């Protein structure tokens, strides 16, 4: 027959509550007594829109990291996508130094300097330092005595690469440590064996934690590509960037190969399943919520960004075995936000702005929002926390033989003002 | 119900419109000529138009040194940036006290930016690669390209891909009948979840089912975006988001700070200054909060004496609690607050002076009204007394280990047996002193 | 009315399969 | 388990009146430190308190640690409490303010709510389709208790989990949908068509009842520190166990106290505090008491417990003298208990206790010297007398120990004031502070 | 522009010198220091002959007197292309770089070589396009009409520039900037049609753009070492580059000069604080400044028969003899009031204050009993108090009252030495009770 | 303490035999493999799983070698080629062990003595994480 409810005040709330304090200021107390009485009817406005929902102020869009980029953006069958992110920096080198000093010229000695340190005067090379090679192919037990010349001059990604290596020679000085003994028994082992779970904890850890289900936190804030150097007037710089930022062996390697290329490459052409390039070696992330920095806007948080939207949803939960009905009163754009609220979570049954008469003669129906006789509504829900009590008879003019109003207030803001006078 | 911790009861600074200051509002008590100093500090704050300002916060300890920076901060806003920070911080031992110091400059310094981002989202409905005629060419990729077709509600549109994009869409794994969000800005790919069009009871894997997203396919959209330009360098310095090999390999690599060179900010600053031309960012200033500043050495000094020179460095506020005290660094060298005398010509220092006894008494009774405590005449008295005798601090610290024997014995209010039994059970510095001055086995 | 089922895409790749009664391995 | 120095407190030892008894939880004596460490018992159960510097100080061989372990004991289940000393601050890959940031944010915790669907029954049929490269993985599976037969969908973590634990038809396995687990409860079929590579011989099992799907809510505690490495990088789970978690920046900080702020006002989480103990206060440098004096006073910080035995010396990192090796600015923020030293009485009842818990029967006189031995020079001596004169009684065979073994004991093995005396009466013979030294007889 | 606010030193914009070299009493911001402004004006006339390599000046004097003010009329009055390295004293200690080699790479980064390049650049405003695709894709030919204020023309496109066409998706009436050579296409943005905008191109396409580059000594050293890439000098991992890569440097950049393809345009490191420098990286600064393609060093020091560091004992300028033999010794002087009232006008004209005759007056004499940057640092709180109480115009009461607020250096000093209990003294010592 | 029971001997045959009714769309639907060992004093025909055969193509198993196959786990360790069957007389670089001794199926119990540092450094570097 009388209740009034009081809500606290969130954290986004509050950030946007105390920004427009300190931005606009102009006596924050003048402010409330200007609140009291009825430029600085637009104040009042706009922080009681700041107090109603922060959608009400600006829409939450995805939570993405500054793109630091310069692209082909369009200004306004298939329209292709391609990729051409660029960094904004441009680091600008002269031709005179790329040709001089990076290329090989009849005049420069860049490739005859290279050969002489890299294969003449290499100390692993077979055919003027046999000794030492085959000194370590007896510590090591490599089967090949070129495996040490090789390994010396590759990088050594492509190292990691082109790492898979089965024989080896079983009289060497190469050993099997006790560590890898226990690796290799539980390369593959199930569970209840000691020797196994006695060394799996870390999967034990992230199975017992429930670790595959916790929400990203953080997010980089700005995400930018390498830095792009430009030279002017030479294809051979932009064929050799082109070739280092999009390798084909190591983009090959950090992604995948589509199951129908596969299937037409092993079977319809012949190829052997080793003469596969090497896929699936980027490390995988730990749920899939920590796959991509875009964040998707919950609609799950939306109820929760405003307390008087989390606690009419709360009493809508509570208020779903009885009928009645709402009022969002002088605010405009609120409708459209709780419109979208129960069409797009909670599917209710409603009515917005005859038909009136249609619903006075429904009683399953709830009717939820109006604007600012009707006595076929059992209740009527509302705020009372308005200037003009006038205002308040003139909505419940529209008042079965039953009132039970319930008035939502937020604490903490000029509402609570509002309601004292 | 709500957590409090140390000075949560300051709400700001509590001047008024003409640039004065009441006895008690704002959750201060007293300090009306530092107050109303710091009133002017955040009128020149919010001005934007100096760089390289600085003051000090002098005084004693227990003061309001802290309690000052913070209403500082509280009056400023969110939209401005306040970088804390104690001197002991600027040690690092993965890079030089200096580069950490300019970085923390360039924190204090925010950005706001409007963005427009280009967007294809929708549902996956079909998705067929096409191969090379020479999968091991050793050129090239195993696929040539890829088309994909994408409908949002009320629209359609097949999409043809290059490798590095598909690439990406590999990488975060989608499939049949989901709902993705690729970003034309990077190529970031976001999976949104299944379509709920589709069964959605028949999953193990905990997967969000989402409607189709409104609007067209290829939408623009503006986001307003808050960065520094710490972020902007950071991100230079250290490159992930774009979808070449070395920003696929630095995500996988372990961060580690580096000696940002000046190149790199010098050209993030002209970027910023086009951003600004182009009128879609906008310069906002902050401050940075050296708390406990005789904790730096001579070198970090030295530093700061040619970095508030620069033309984008911010206000930077210091504490100290030192009197004619040596550097920390030098032998000889003596100096008021433990802050040399170069670098105290380009401060300006805002005294802070001690408090009496119903100053205490008033502190001890908002205290008391922060933490949801309720203290009678005589016992708020009593305590008043001891801190004026042995500390504020000790007061302070003492209301709670009263509402704990409050609450023991059955009562809310707190009675003078309670501050009683406080003072037995904990003792503060100088009766414990005098305990260590009086016993043998170095107790 | 009940939704449809997700469409199962099984093209290009092997199948192991598991029943009640015997064990099978269906690979190109 | 092994049996430790500090094995016999269990509890604190006090009532509901905070009041201590005598003799209570393996604790006797102390009533004033007792009393003390129980009101801060409560204030950290009451948790809407936060940033406290509690100072236990003493002399050496008083019960500071073991007031601190009663304490612990006493915390109860589910809450922090990160027992470090004063010198795991000081290292080489972090700075002394980040390790105890890190420190910090490892003592207060994260209390999470989820979501988590049962699903346990027999399985009928297994389909995995997998890539020529054995990359993709994707399948059916169909499983079924006795009232209903459902089919799922399989994704690439739950084949993957599948592989592992080898899952024929006819074995009754537990899905649990959230935490990804796959618990084989038994093989319910036992089919005539046996493979001879097989070995496993799992137990028979019922066939399950009831509705195959069942939805239950869980909860689970996380501390700050281990959502702050997962969230740093990529891999952040393999560098909460090695440990490499190179000075987290504070962007990540930020974000991340952002985000648990949100979790709290959704009800999804709840954040409990924790008590930070530190041991051996003292050996801490001077920047490190700074960064106390300052980061106390922030929003998640714990109950912090610091202990120490020194009287007025010498500060760490300062050319000066201050009362308990702590500056006046941190001992300005900090309550004091004190502690002190016991008597014979107290004394008899401490090695009664530990002779109780170290499975030690001992005489009456045996006790009687004992004490006196305790009182004497030390109270640890006796506590290790007690092993050596058991080891010699068992030696003898005999059960009790008598008077004459802890004789041989005290004979035996020498304190801190006998080795003294020893070594001032022969300083020739062990290497002086000058390092000069005679090896040879004459 | 870039990022520029009101700092310290924003109204130096150069050195007020005639053509004799003879300083005007006030021009350029800069006021104050007659022989100072001409000893710079002839280091400045030094750098711009580029004969003399490696000298080492050093400015010295009291504390606020307008060494570092100096310096920046040095180098604002430089111009630009001509490199100009300022560092602190505190910056060499790295703990990834030794200090002798961060020094090296401050020297080397103020050596610059200035090489011109011609390129041919096709930059129009785009009338329409028109690719017809195939009939699987195999083969894309297309059609492309640009026009300028005075030209028109059609062009027929091969694969690859459709390919960097259908990239940068370009659309009719943008202008955009094509490189034959390279491939590379940039928008510049849309032309002026109503439906970012930017006025149509003049004619002559396809003209010649001659482009002049000026690269340190630093980047090539850091380009040419193989292990390192151009990345290295944005992250700033360089990592102790070796000795053979620089000296190869040094040979082709002399071979460059002599060829006529290069020109070495030599530059100035200004060094802030030279005497918190220690002994070996004063050694390695007096062996530096012997090479070729060396910098003209500026220090700036006032410590006066200091403590060297690293050492035990005391020289002047906080300087061992040797370099202080090394180096030309510039003395700048105090000011008097004339010069201080001048100082703090300009300064005021610079950060927007309008400001009354007394109250300039009364700044002024602020500005010669204490320090003249706590008068500078005055005039700003003053206008913020002046408009605290709605006035434009600082008055005599706005100064009173910032003088009351924000404390000097002495007063300061006197108000803790006459209260010394309250604070924290050497040994750790407060009396934080207020009573008893 | 561990029980191990283990397959391990020289191979005679390895038939990967096709099912009745084989599907649609594939060749070779395997049913079961048949692995025949042979050791000491014993030989013994195996019917394994359709899976297993993934790892026999993986190892390289062919007639001729001696192999490791585990009741639990169900994984292959080709050891080597048997010295009988050194067939390649000239030139070949396969390791050659003797034939093994004891019965193909032999069941033993045993004892590993370990540290914990042992497991501590086992358990916090990555165990074969197969990415990059
Ligand atoms: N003017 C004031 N009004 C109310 N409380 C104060 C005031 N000044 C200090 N305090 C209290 O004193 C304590 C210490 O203040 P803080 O500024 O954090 O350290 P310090 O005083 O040493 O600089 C804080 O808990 C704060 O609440
Ligand atoms: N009240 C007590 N209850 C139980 N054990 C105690 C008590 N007082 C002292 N002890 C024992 O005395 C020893 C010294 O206590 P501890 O705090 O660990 O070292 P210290 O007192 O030197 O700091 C411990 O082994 C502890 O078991
Ligand atoms: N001759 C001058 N002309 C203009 N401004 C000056 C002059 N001399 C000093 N200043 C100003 O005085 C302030 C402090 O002088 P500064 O150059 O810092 O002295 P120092 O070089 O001794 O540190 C600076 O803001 C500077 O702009």
């Amino acid at each position: 027959i009388e209740i009034d409810v009081l809500c606290d005040l969130t954290q986004r709330q509050a950030k946007l509550y105390q920004v427009l304090k300190s931005q606009i200021s102009t006596n924050y107390d003048a402010i409330e007594n200007a609140a009291t009485n009825d430029n600085l009817i637009n104040a009042v406005m706009q922080f009681r829109k700041v107090c109603n929902h922060p959608d009400l102020f600006e829409r939450a869009d995805v939570d993405s990291p500054f793109s630091f980029t310069t692209f082909g953006k369009t200004t306004s069958k298939f329209t292709d996508l391609i990729y051409s992110s660029r960094n904004p920096i441009k680091y600008s080198l002269p031709r005179l130094i790329y040709e001089d000093l990076i290329l090989p010229n009849y005049n420069n000695d860049v490739d005859i300097a290279n050969k002489l340190k890299n294969v003449k005067f290499n100390i692993f090379n077979p055919s003027t330092n046999y000794e030492l090679c085959l000194f370590l192919s007896k510590l090591t037990g490599e089967p090949s005595l070129n495996e040490f010349f090789r390994v010396s001059t590759t990088p050594l990604l492509k190292r990691v690469i082109e790492r898979t290596n089965g024989p080896k020679n079983t009289d060497s000085l190469s050993f099997k440590t006790i560590t890898q003994e226990l690796l290799e028994v539980t390369r593959n082992a199930p569970s209840e064996g000691v020797m196994a779970s006695l060394l799996n904890v870390e999967k034990h850890a992230y199975e017992r934690e429930y670790l595959n289900c916790i929400q990203r936190g953080y997010h980089p804030n700005v995400s930018a590509p390498p830095v792009t150097i430009e030279v002017l007037g030479s294809s051979h710089v932009t064929n050799s960037i082109n070739n280092e930022l999009f390798d084909p062996l190591i983009s090959q390697a950090l992604s995948d190969i589509p199951a129908i290329t596969q299937y037409n490459m092993h079977v319809k052409k012949g190829i052997p399943v080793e003469d596969f390039p090497k896929t699936g070696l980027f490390p995988e992330p730990l749920n899939k919520n920590f796959s991509s920095n875009i964040s998707m806007p919950s609609m799950d948080r939306f109820i929760t960004e405003s307390a008087k939207l989390r606690k009419l949803d709360e009493l809508l939960v509570k208020l779903k075995s009885e009928g009645h009905r709402v009022l969002i009163y002088f605010q405009m754009t609120k409708m459209m936000d709780l419109m979208e609220e129960y069409l797009t979570y909670r599917q209710y049954n409603h009515i917005r702005l005859d038909l009136v008469h249609d619903w006075q003669t429904n009683p399953e129906i709830f009717v939820f929002l109006l604007s600012t006789n009707l006595t076929a509504a059992d209740t009527v829900i509302f705020y009372d926390s308005d200037w003009n009590p006038t205002i308040d008879s003139q909505a419940m003019d529209r008042a079965t033989r039953q009132v039970t109003v319930y008035r939502l207030l937020v604490r903490g803001t000029i509402e609570e003002r509002m309601r004292d006078r | 119900v709500t957590r409090t911790a140390a000075h949560t009861h300051i709400k700001g600074l509590g001047l008024d419109e003409s640039g004065v200051a009441k006895r008690v509002e704002g959750g201060f008590v007293g300090q009306i000529e530092a107050r109303e100093a710091c009133g002017v500090i955040v009128d020149l704050i919010k001005a934007k138009k100096m760089s390289g300002r600085a003051i000090l916060l002098a005084g004693g300890p227990s003061t309001g040194k802290t309690a000052l920076a913070l209403a500082i901060s509280q009056e400023l806003g969110p939209k401005v940036p306040f970088c804390p920070l104690v001197g002991s911080e600027l040690y690092s031992v993965e890079v030089k006290k200096t580069e950490t110091l300019m970085e923390n400059f360039r924190r204090a310094i925010g950005l706001r930016i409007k963005e427009t981002k280009e967007v294809y989202e929708g549902e996956v409905t079909e998705l067929t690669p096409e191969d090379a005629e020479n999968p091991l060419g050793g050129y090239g990729k195993t696929i040539s390209h890829v088309i994909v077709g994408l409908k949002s509600a009320k629209g359609t549109k097949t999409l043809r891909l290059d490798p590095t994009i598909y690439e990406s869409i590999q990488r975060e794994k989608v499939s049949i009948g989901d709902v993705i969000y690729i970003e034309a800005n990077t190529g970031a790919v976001k999976r949104v979840g299944r379509s709920d069009a589709y069964a959605t009871e028949f999953d193990l894997e905990t997967e969000e089912y989402v409607p189709l997203p409104k609007g067209e396919v290829h939408k623009k959209k503006e986001i307003v975006q808050d960065v520094t330009l710490h972020d902007l360098d950071v991100a230079n310095a250290r490159p992930q988001g774009g979808q070449d090999v070395i920003s696929m390999m630095g995500q996988l690599l372990k961060p580690k700070k580096t000696e940002i060179t000046e190149k790199l900010r010098q050209e993030v600053n002209k970027v910023v200054a086009k951003y600004i031309d182009q009128g879609v960012a906008e310069l906002i200033p902050g401050v940075l909060f050296i708390d406990e500043v005789n904790m730096l050495d001579i070198e970090i000094f030295t530093y700061l004496n040619k970095a508030l020179e620069s033309n984008i460095a911010p206000v930077v506020v210091l504490a100290s609690n030192r009197g004619m005290t040596t550097v920390r660094g030098t032998e000889d060298v003596i100096s008021p607050h433990g802050v040399p005398p170069d670098l105290i010509d380009r401060l300006l220092i805002v005294r802070t002076l001690p408090y009496d006894k119903d100053e205490i008494r008033t502190i001890i009774e908002r205290r008391a009204t922060v933490e949801r405590l309720q203290v009678e005449s005589s016992a708020l008295d009593l305590l008043a007394t001891m801190g004026t005798e042995t500390s504020l601090r000790y007061a302070l610290q003492l209301l709670a280990p009263c509402g704990i024997l409050a609450q023991t014995s059955n009562r809310k209010e707190i009675v003078v047996n309670d501050v009683n039994e406080a003072k037995l059970l904990f003792l503060d510095a100088k009766r414990s002193t005098k305990i260590l001055e009086t016993s043998a086995n170095y107790l | 009315f009940v939704k449809p089922r997700r469409p199962y895409n099984s093209e290009g790749m092997t199948r192991i399969l598991r029943r009640y009664e015997e064990d099978l391995f269906c690979t190109f | 388990s092994l049996i430790a120095a500090h094995s016999h407190i269990t509890g604190l030892g006090l009532d509901e009146n905070l009041q201590p008894r005598p003799t209570s939880e393996g604790m006797v004596g102390q009533l004033q430190a007792r009393r003390a460490a129980g009101v801060i018992l409560k204030m950290v159960q009451n948790g809407t308190i936060a940033g406290r510097a509690v100072l236990v100080a003493g002399p050496p061989s008083t019960g500071k640690t073991a007031l601190a372990m009663g304490v612990s004991q006493s915390l109860g289940k589910d809450v922090p409490f990160t027992a470090i000393a004063g010198s795991e601050i000081f290292s080489l890959e972090l700075s002394k303010t980040e390790a105890l940031t890190q420190a910090f944010r490892k003592s207060i915790g994260i209390k999470i709510k989820e979501e988590t669907e049962l699903i346990e029954g027999e399985v009928v049929e297994i389909q995995i389709d997998r890539s020529i490269t054995g990359g993709h993985k994707q399948g059916k599976l169909t499983i079924k208790t006795t009232d209903m037969e459902t089919i799922y969908e399989l994704g690439n973590k739950m084949i993957d989990g599948l592989t592992k634990e080898k899952v024929l038809a006819g074995d009754v396995i537990s899905i649990d949908k959230a935490s990804g687990k796959i618990t084989k409860l038994g093989r319910s079929f036992a089919r005539s068509r046996d493979y001879d590579a097989m070995g496993a011989d799992t137990r028979f099992v019922q066939c399950p009842e009831g509705e195959l799907q069942k939805r239950k809510t869980v909860v689970h505690t996380v501390s700050l520190h281990e959502i702050d490495v997962i969230n740093s990088r990529t891999q952040g789970f393999l560098a909460l166990f090695t440990g490499d978690t190179g000075e987290i920046r504070s962007e990540v900080r930020d974000q991340i106290n952002t985000k648990v702020a949100e979790w709290k006002e959704e009800g999804k989480a709840e954040i409990v505090p924790g008590v930070l103990f530190i041991d051996e206060v003292h050996m801490l440098d001077i920047e490190c008491f700074s960064f106390i004096n300052r980061a106390l006073e922030d929003e998640f910080a714990p109950i912090v417990m610091m202990a120490t035995n020194r009287g007025v010396s010498k500060t760490r990192g300062t050319n000066y003298k201050s009362p308990h090796g702590l500056p006046l600015d941190l001992l300005d923020r900090s309550i004091i208990i004190t502690t002190k030293s016991y008597n014979e009485q107290e004394i008899k009842t401490i090695l009664s206790i530990r002779a109780q818990e170290e499975e030690v029967e001992l005489s009456s006189d045996a006790l009687d010297l004992l004490t006196k031995t305790g009182v004497e020079t030390s109270l640890r001596y006796s506590s290790n007398l007690i092993s050596v004169a058991q080891q010699i009684a068992m030696k003898r065979k005999n059960n009790t120990v008598e008077v004459e073994d802890v004789k041989r004991a005290y004979l035996l093995f020498l304190d801190s004031a006998r080795s003294v005396k020893y070594v001032q009466e022969n300083e020739s013979q062990y290497i002086d502070d000058q390092g000069n030294v005679q090896i040879s007889i004459a």
